């Protein structure tokens, strides 16, 4: 049934439980979807996750600004940046980076720890695919995770514009109670799995339309054992059926409005404009970004 | 007057049997597209596959300067559509082609621009 989908978003009663945390055990966890034909697996992931983001109230101004944290393979390429930028409108300005060097389709390109960039300018959009190679390598107590997601915690409170919404990468081990709390400062959220990956405790945590403040209290240990909750006793089925259907793939062209209000005239009407993808607030001043260069003989 | 000539270098290493540049990033699309070579979206039909334009581009790629004054490249930030007989070799395919000026489809695999005119349709 779920099969057709692009994949499953985690169900709303699971937030409001509190659940014990323990090991993420999936039942699907040797399996593996129908790959289309010279197809990556990152491209599939990235294709499943816009299908589901198309389903959401995202703002889509003129100009939109999308940054892409994550976005190099062993590879040396970005298929997830080339998969957002067929989904983006033509006119959306994407930046991407990564700790490794990779050539990419993006306008620009950052290479260095994502701690290093820089930027004077809000986001409308922060996709982050980050995942640290040691998480993998090396297992022990599953506490919350405070490198690139501390990094990204202050990215979303300082550079999202009001309206902006977010899709951060998370597993089982790599993940942060500060960021499931910050969840609670979107209008609505949720934790996507893709069906072409669902053999995996990878999820997609989804703040939609930042309002700056939390609108409801999060406990981060006690959301992430929710989650694993939900993953261990809802079972998904592989699936990359979605992926034969992407005649209304692309992301529609809302032309949002953009307003640069103070935080003074932040009113209930505004947080309701901004709660159904109908306002982005920021300034529209020229986008600039840097990665910081260490400086050593 | 020195200057490194990847291109050539490229075609040469595939004439003794080297295997082609992998990992260009091919596109999911309805392969219902205009067919056009490069686009600022898959535009594939269905004797094509769209790729990533950065992925397929031997200087993007190579990590080396493009060969023009301001050294712009065509592919990256785009789409490129590849005969799937060719789909195999798109970084050789983009070097060995050019694009019709005038249609925007591969010279040899779309360019119609030299047939003769069709008896007029009503
Ligand atoms: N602190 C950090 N700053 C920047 N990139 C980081 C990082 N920690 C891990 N990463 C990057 O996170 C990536 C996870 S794999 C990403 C795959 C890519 N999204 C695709 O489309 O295929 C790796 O490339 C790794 O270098
Ligand atoms: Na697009
Ligand atoms: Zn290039
Ligand atoms: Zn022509």
């Amino acid at each position: 049934s779920q099969a057709w989908q692009p994949g499953v978003a985690m169900p709303n009663l699971y937030k409001m439980q509190r659940m014990l945390l323990e090991k993420c055990d999936l039942q699907n966890y040797g399996d593996s979807a129908t790959l289309p034909k010279g197809i990556m697996m990152n491209v599939a992931k990235y294709t499943q996750l816009c299908q589901y983001l198309n389903t959401l109230t995202l703002a889509v101004p003129y100009n939109m600004r999308v940054i892409h944290f994550g976005a190099g393979s062993d590879k040396g390429v970005a298929p997830g940046t080339a998969v957002l930028r067929q989904w983006l409108p033509t006119g959306t300005l994407l930046v991407d980076s990564d700790l490794n060097d990779f050539v990419s389709d993006a306008d620009s390109t950052l290479i260095g720890d994502c701690a290093t960039v820089h930027t004077a300018n809000k986001w409308d959009l922060i996709i982050s695919d980050m995942y640290d190679p040691k998480t993998k390598n090396v297992t022990k107590e599953n506490d919350s995770k405070e490198g690139f997601f501390t990094y990204i915690c202050g990215f979303i409170q300082q550079k999202l514009a009001l309206g902006g919404s977010v899709a951060i990468k998370i597993t089982e081990h790599s993940w942060n109670a500060d960021l499931y709390k910050l969840m609670g400062h979107f209008a609505w959220w949720t934790a996507f799995v893709t069906n072409v990956n669902a053999s995996s405790s990878e999820a997609f945590l989804i703040g939609c339309n930042y309002l700056g403040k939390p609108r409801e209290q999060i406990d981060g240990y006690v959301m992430h054992a929710n989650y694993i909750f939900w993953r261990n006793t809802n079972p998904i089925q592989l699936s990359s059926y979605s992926l034969f259907d992407m005649s209304k793939f692309p992301l529609k062209l809302r032309g949002t409005a953009v307003m640069s209000l103070k935080e003074g005239q932040i009113n209930d009407m505004i947080l309701s404009l901004l709660s159904k993808g109908r306002l982005i607030i920021r300034e529209n001043n020229r986008v600039v970004i840097s990665s910081d260069v260490l400086v050593n003989n | 007057a020195f200057a490194v000539d990847a291109a050539k270098a490229y075609k040469d290493y595939l004439a003794s049997g080297g295997q082609p540049i992998t990992n260009c990033v091919k596109m999911l699309c309805t392969h219902t597209g205009t067919g056009q070579a490069i686009t600022v979206t898959p535009e594939a039909n269905m004797d094509q596959e769209s790729f990533g334009g950065a992925s397929c581009c031997l200087y993007c790629r190579c990590h080396i300067d493009h060969p023009n004054p301001k050294g712009f490249c065509d592919l990256k930030g785009k789409y490129v559509q590849i005969p799937t007989t060719c789909a195999n070799d798109p970084v050789g395919f983009t070097l060995k082609n050019t694009v019709c000026t005038v249609c925007g489809m591969w010279k040899g695999y779309g360019c119609s621009c030299d047939q003769l005119r069709e008896p007029m349709l009503q």
